[PDB]
C-alpha cells in the first residue's frame, strides 16, 4: 500500500 | 466536549470534502449538463473531460469513475488525518482502516449525489441519468444501479452533514477489520466515536428514536454492497482489457475481499 501509505505521510 | 468533538468531525468534512449533501441539493433544486443518451454523454466528455477525448462508451465512463474513486480516496484519507485519536495510530493500522473503509464511504456520501433520478458528477457540473446508465452494455449496466437502491434508502433517513461526517468516522474507525495491529486502541477510538454519533444523532434527530441502530445496521448493508462491488470490478478488470484499473485502487482491491 504505497500510495496510502505516503499519501498518510 | 463530545459536541466539540462531533464539531471538529463536520469540520473536517466540510474542508476537505469537494461535495456534501448541502452544495448537492441546492445544484439538484435548479446549471448541470444533463447527460440521458450517448449523444449528451458526447457532448459532456467534449466540454468536461476534453482530454480523455476513445474506447467504448462504457469503458471511458469507466475510466472517469475511477478518477472520481481516486479523488475520493486522496479527500477521505485527509479527513481521516483530522479525525482526532487516527493520527496517532500505528501507521500501518492507518493503511488498513483507510483500505477496508474507503467504498464503504465512498458510496455513503453518493447518496448525497443521488436522486431516484440520477446523480450529479464532474463536480457538480453534470447530471447522469439512472435510466441512461441502466442502458449501458453489461457489465457496465450493473455497477451503479445497487448504489441507487442503498442511497434511496439512505436518504430517506434525511440525515444532514453534521450527521454524515460522524457516519463516515465510524466507518473509518472499524476495529473489526482485518489485518489490524492494535485492535484494542481502535475499538476504543471507535467506541468513542459511535458514542459521539449516537448522542449528536438523539439531539439532531429527536423525532426518529431508531435512527442510531438504522445507521448501525446501513453499516453493514455497506460492507455486503462493497463486497459485491469488489467482485463486479474483478469480473470487468478480467473480462474487458480496455478498463484498466488505476493502480491506487488496485491496491485498495487487492487482498482486501
Ligand atoms: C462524466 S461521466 C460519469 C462520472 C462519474 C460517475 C460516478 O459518479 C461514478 C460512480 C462510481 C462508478 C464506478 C464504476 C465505481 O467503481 C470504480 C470506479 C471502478 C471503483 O472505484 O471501484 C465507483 C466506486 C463509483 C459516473 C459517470
Amino acid at each position: 500500500h504505497k500510495i496510502l501509505h505516503r499519501l498518510l505521510q | 466536549d463530545l459536541k466539540s468533538l462531533a464539531k471538529r468531525i463536520y469540520e473536517a468534512y466540510l474542508k476537505n470534502f469537494n461535495m456534501n449533501k448541502v452544495k448537492a441539493r441546492v445544484i439538484l433544486s435548479g446549471p448541470p449538463f444533463v447527460i440521458h443518451d450517448m449523444e449528451t454523454l458526447c457532448m459532456a466528455e467534449k466540454t468536461l473531460v476534453a482530454k480523455l477525448v476513445n474506447k467504448e462508451a462504457e469503458v471511458r465512463i469507466f475510466h472517469c469513475c475511477q478518477c472520481t474513486s481516486v479523488e475520493t480516496v486522496t479527500e477521505l484519507t485527509e479527513f481521516a488525518k483530522a479525525i482526532p485519536g487516527f493520527a496517532n495510530l500505528d501507521l500501518n493500522d492507518q493503511v488498513t482502516l483507510l483500505k477496508y473503509g474507503v467504498y464503504e464511504a465512498i458510496f455513503a456520501m453518493l447518496s448525497s449525489v443521488m436522486n431516484k433520478d440520477g446523480m450529479l458528477v464532474a463536480y457538480g457540473n453534470g447530471f447522469i441519468t439512472r435510466e441512461f446508465l441502466k442502458s449501458l452494455r453489461k457489465p457496465f449496466c450493473d455497477i451503479m444501479e445497487p448504489k441507487f437502491d442503498f442511497a434511496m434508502k439512505f436518504n430517506a433517513l434525511e440525515l444532514d452533514d453534521s450527521d454524515i461526517s460522524l457516519f463516515v468516522a465510524a466507518i473509518i474507525c472499524c476495529g473489526d477489520r482485518p489485518g489490524l495491529l492494535n485492535v484494542g486502541h481502535i475499538e476504543k477510538m471507535q467506541e468513542g466515536i459511535v458514542h459521539v454519533l449516537r448522542l449528536h444523532l438523539q439531539s439532531n434527530h429527536p423525532d426518529d428514536i431508531f435512527l442510531f441502530p438504522k445507521l448501525l445496521q446501513k453499516m453493514a448493508d455497506l460492507r455486503q454492497l462493497v463486497t459485491e462491488h469488489a467482485q463486479l470490478v474483478q469480473i470487468i478488470k478480467k473480462t474487458e482489457s480496455d478498463a484498466a484499473l488505476h493502480p491506487l485502487l488496485q491496491e485498495i482491491y487487492r487482498d482486501m475481499y
